[PDB]
């Protein structure tokens, strides 16, 4: 939870670092 | 003694004011923009960063609609938006965008951030159903 008080085209309220949606680490090269 | 990602990164933190944040042992920073649009920012390569706006898992039940986000990728190419792209690892959808990194700047950095997660709300509307 952190608030972005900023001038840039982020006009939304916070953001969530992680450590239904993946957040993958990695995607296959090959 | 880092390259110009690391920086870019720690000047765009300071430019939303979240603080501070990192790259892990995948060569990625992964934050969610209000806890629903993931974003993980990746330096690929030394010349851009890549940046993943995470969707979800991918439906496979009657997944004729692989076909519709395929046709959306349409609307996105217009309009200079994210590739629409199919990850294995996580059977996830993710937006791509790559973001290159000479004549890179903190504001140009969040303008695409954005971009991404713009790309991720308005994906239902850019489907016919």
């Amino acid at each position: 939870g952190h608030l972005i008080s900023s001038t840039g085209a982020l006009g939304s309220r916070s953001l969530f670092s992680p450590l239904d949606i993946p957040g993958l680490p990695t995607n296959p090269s090959r | 003694a880092s390259s110009r990602s690391e920086l870019l990164l720690d000047r765009f933190a300071e430019k939303i004011g979240v603080g501070s944040i990192s790259f892990n042992e995948n060569r990625l920073c992964s934050f969610a923009i209000d806890e629903i649009y993931y974003i993980s920012l990746s330096d690929a390569n030394d010349e851009y960063m890549m940046i993943y706006g995470v969707c979800g898992k991918f439906p496979t039940d009657n997944p004729n609609f692989a076909l519709e986000i395929l046709n959306a990728n349409l609307w996105f190419a217009e309009n200079g938006g994210p590739y629409l792209c199919y990850e294995s690892g996580a059977q996830s959808l993710l937006l791509a965008l790559r973001f290159p990194l000479d004549d890179a700047t903190p504001e140009k950095l969040e303008n695409e951030i954005e971009v991404v997660v713009k790309s991720m709300e308005n994906l239902y509307l850019v489907l016919h159903n």
